[PDB]
């Protein structure tokens, strides 16, 4: 799975991360950043966007 | 426009409560009565004069 900075030491961090959960879980929370606030409930991705 | 609109989904839901209200079929029923009350009244002032 794609987990950024899972192994980093001696620094504060950049500020943002992308951390997909493994495919047994949902992994929809990283594909709802634009055109997906109050239009589509927190269970689906938006395939038109 | 809105945030994420589709002109097919949005026009379909907005025109859906207008095609259920039978005002298209209330026009035709009032039309033939207005025709049928016309000839029975045009020939009601033409047989008097």
């Amino acid at each position: 799975v794609c987990m950024t900075n899972w192994a980093s030491l001696g620094d504060e961090g950049r500020g943002l991360e992308v951390r997909l959960p493994p495919p047994t879980d949902s992994s929809v929370h990283a594909y709802k950043t634009v055109l997906s606030r109050g239009y589509i409930d927190n269970a689906q991705f938006n395939p038109l966007a | 426009t809105e945030t994420n609109l589709i002109p097919s989904h949005h026009y379909g839901k907005a025109f859906a409560p207008l095609f259920a209200s039978n005002a298209m079929f209330t026009r035709n029923q009032r039309a033939v009565i207005t025709r049928e009350a016309f000839v029975c009244a045009r020939s009601a002032v033409a047989q008097c004069q």
